[PDB]
């Protein structure tokens, strides 16, 4: 099954009352890791990240956090003048990898301000993708440090993955297992002359889920309306799909079929 | 974890010299190289973190995370190079394993050996052995009250000379016997 | 890079001490380490940006304050000779930067400063022997009876410093091997030509910088306190 | 400066029947910037034993969030999510379809 680690971090300038700094870690779905520049501290967010890391963990990571904190503060202040703006602004980090069901893998780094895409990392050429010329400015600065675009590489390659399949064992009994969908579908009449059916699931785990409505056996043609995956507040998700009017529900989780015939 | 680096090693003027560094660690976020000239403070060598071998004039540094080994490479060899070379993991949470370092001897390739024993008056006396090879040890006194030091070279750098030299002194004691526990060579001169 | 003070520094057990540090290099991670023979390098205290501080691998008998961006001073509370050692302060950008150090502060701790001596200093002009042999002349000079061992031996010819044809042990001896306080013996030889050495009018100088006690340090023996001083030996040239 | 406004999606956790406990669930998703305010509401009135998670950040750099209360579905009972963001000029009131 294909797996994520990622970290977050939000910086604010001049926020209102809100933190200026916020950094979350998140396995698939999960967040396992938060510090924030009220705490000063980070902490777990998974009951099966405290039990199996050591203070000392806790303690370190709080340290490098305290560092990357000022160093995303100066970083927003210096893409503030270079865009000439006054008042709030936004600056985020994404950084994370993928550890695939083939064993394949990814790992991806950006950047955004304001909300929207600033720089992305391509660990391939070893190079920043700029949207503008004041990422362009920030391209040219970080690309003359060759030392730390390959550390960058070396992170996103072999460090993440270790740390993902390490919480991955450590979550097992959340991360790894699966609960199937309870599935059902609902037919009624509703402006005259026209039956929508809604192929309805819920209490599934994890949330990755396929829903389709096929016709005779044959895809349709004619528009799906898709529900969002949802989260029920239990740990497991909820999803739905419909049509308009031989029609039957298909629904594909964790390597099982299921067939809804009407 | 763990990191191991030689202690020390000897390697010959304008010659070539490996350092191996091989290292166990919780993770791997780069490998240093530092030199430390003695008494100074150490200075920056390279840094490793992917495969390969990088050149920065006579020194080369290579890394392969696959065995956790390194290795400084040191060419065309000087007196100069005579320093101690420190190698460092940073591990997952970024912190350095340091190495105990590599202490480098570089041997001068004496062209015209000389080997003598002089005395030395004030401007109570002292006794040095000049002039021998690089391949003559010194040995340190055993006896009461007389201070042998160990071989220096000297860089008489117009003239393009190098030569090795100890010295030997006490208050007890003779230039012909100062020497006595070392090894020197046959046809090294007394002047009498 | 990183200004560290002081140099050197004798302490009495049970004294106060701090170690400065500056580094104008804009870094915001900035470290303290001991530096001991036989072992690698062992971070005393760490500060990873301005308002923060945290223990490194030997923490006990110290504490750090990061007074600022720039300093980051080191504190021994109460010196103990287990804190006899070289001390590096260093700063480093984080991630994969390397660490710029200071100049490193040889710290010396004694149960009492009874033992503590200036070196004296010895120039042995160049035999005849050497001379007529080789066609060069070799100057030795000989730092003994001091301790602790902080010293600086230089060689000055004609009132200008010398490093060509200089050689000065890399460590002293020990003059007394067998005792846990043996005094402390250095040696350095200056090489020149023939004809250099028998101008009269060349001036040699030997020259051992030591480190020893400050002003504020107490002194009641009968014998000149061991202050930090300058002791030398000289010798002309002779035809 | 592009602001988002947020999704807001009103459901039960499980299928709703009124007179058997369940969770009214409010997901707030796809906003930025991250300040916001979200309450539940029973026939207007805020529910003061609400749940939330942290603040969650998402790939394409907009938030979410989930609020959400224990309660029982009745015909008489109007439940609802009420957000406030820099992007609303007034708190906007989403009513539960009553699934
Ligand atoms: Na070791
Ligand atoms: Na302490
Ligand atoms: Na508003």
């Amino acid at each position: 099954r294909t797996h994520s680690l990622r970290y977050f971090r939000l910086g604010v300038s001049d926020p209102i009352h809100v933190p200026e700094f916020i950094s979350v870690g998140y396995v698939d779905s999960h967040p396992i890791t938060t510090y924030d520049s009220v705490t000063r501290q980070k902490e777990p967010r998974a009951p099966w990240m405290a039990e199996n890391l050591a203070p000392d963990h806790w303690e370190r990571y709080t340290q490098l956090l305290r560092g990357w904190q000022q160093m995303f503060k100066v970083e927003l202040k210096r893409l503030q003048r270079h865009y000439n703006h006054s008042g709030s602004h936004t600056y985020q980090r994404m950084i994370g990898c993928e550890l695939l069901e083939d064993g394949s893998t990814t790992g991806f780094l950006q950047y955004a301000y304001d909300g929207q895409d600033f720089l992305i990392f391509n660990k391939d050429t070893l190079s920043w993708l700029a949207v503008d010329n004041v990422a362009h400015t920030i391209k040219q600065a970080w690309e003359a440090n060759q030392h730390e675009l390959l550390y960058q590489k070396n992170w996103l390659e072999e460090e993440c993955i270790a740390w993902l399949k390490r919480f991955l064992e450590y979550g097992k009994d959340t991360l790894q297992r699966t609960e199937p969908p309870l599935v059902r579908v609902n037919r009624k009449e509703t402006f005259p002359g026209v039956t929508a059916l809604f192929c309805k699931a819920h209490g599934f785990y994890p949330p990755e889920i396929y829903m389709t409505w096929m016709k005779n056996g044959e895809e349709i043609v004619q528009e799906i309306d898709y529900g969002d995956i949802l989260p029920s507040g239990d740990g497991t998700y909820q999803a739905w799909a419909s049509i308009e009017l031989l029609y039957s529900c298909h629904v594909e989780h964790s390597g099982v079929h299921m067939v809804l015939q009407v | 974890q763990n990191i191991d680096q030689p202690t020390e090693m000897t390697a010959t003027e304008g010659a070539i010299v490996q350092i191996n560094c091989t290292y166990q660690t919780s993770g791997f976020n780069g490998l240093f190289w530092y030199q430390q000239h003695a008494g100074e403070a150490p200075t920056f060598l390279s840094y490793n973190v992917l495969d390969g071998l990088e050149e920065k004039g006579r020194f080369s540094s290579f890394l392969s995370r696959s065995k956790g080994y390194s290795y400084l490479l040191l060419k065309e060899l000087q007196m100069k190079d005579s320093a101690s070379y420190l190698c460092a993991a940073m591990d997952s949470n970024y912190q350095l394993i340091w190495g105990a370092g590599t202490k480098l001897i570089i041997k001068p390739d004496i062209q015209n050996p000389d080997p003598a024993v002089y005395q030395l008056r004030d401007s109570k006396s002292v006794c040095l052995f000049t002039d021998f090879d690089s391949q003559t040890n010194v040995s340190q006194s055993k006896d009461s009250d007389v201070y042998i030091t160990d071989k220096c070279v000297l860089d008489m750098r117009s003239m393009d000379f190098k030569s090795n030299s100890a010295v030997a002194w006490s208050n007890k004691f003779a230039c012909a016997n100062a020497f006595n526990n070392s090894i020197i060579p046959e046809d090294t001169f007394f002047p009498s | 890079g990183v200004t560290q003070t002081p140099k050197f520094q004798v302490l009495k057990t049970g004294q106060s001490m701090t170690l400065q540090c500056a580094q104008d290099m804009n870094h915001n991670s900035m470290y303290w380490y001991r530096q001991d023979p036989g072992m690698g390098l062992r971070l005393i205290y760490y500060s990873a940006s301005e308002g923060t501080t945290d223990k490194g691998e030997v923490p006990n008998g110290y504490n750090v304050s990061r007074l600022n961006k720039r300093e980051f001073s080191l504190r021994l509370e109460s010196a103990a000779p287990s804190q006899t050692s070289v001390y590096f302060c260093a700063s480093s950008g984080g991630d994969s930067g390397e660490l710029f150090f200071g100049e490193g502060s040889r710290l010396t701790v004694l149960e009492d400063l009874k033992n503590v001596f200036p070196p004296e200093v010895a120039v042995f002009e160049p035999s005849e022997a050497e001379i007529s042999h080789t066609q060069k002349a070799t100057l030795v000079c000989l730092a003994t009876g001091f301790y602790p061992d902080h010293v600086e031996l230089s060689w000055w010819v004609n009132g200008k410093e010398v490093h060509s044809g200089v050689c000065t042990d890399p460590q002293p001896l020990k003059e007394q091997p067998a005792l846990n306080d043996s005094r402390y013996a250095l040696s350095s030889r200056l090489r020149v030509s023939a004809t250099f050495w028998q101008n009269p009018r060349n001036h040699f100088r030997c020259q051992v910088q030591f480190y020893g006690l400050s002003e504020n340090d107490e002194w009641t023996q009968d014998r000149a306190k061991p202050v930090t001083q300058i002791v030398s030996a000289e010798a002309w040239g002779r035809a | 400066m592009i602001q988002r406004t947020p999704k807001i999606q009103v459901y039960s956790r499980h299928p709703a029947e009124n007179g058997k406990s369940n969770f009214l669930n409010c997901y707030v998703s796809g906003f930025h910037p991250s300040d916001i305010e979200v309450d539940l509401l029973k026939n207007g009135e805020r529910i003061e034993k609400v749940e939330h998670s942290d603040l969650s950040f998402s790939k394409d750099w907009s938030f979410y969030l989930l609020y959400y209360t224990e309660f029982t579905p009745t015909e008489k009972d109007e439940y609802a999510c009420r957000v406030n963001h820099v992007t609303l000029s007034q708190p906007k009131i989403v009513k539960w379809d009553r699934d």
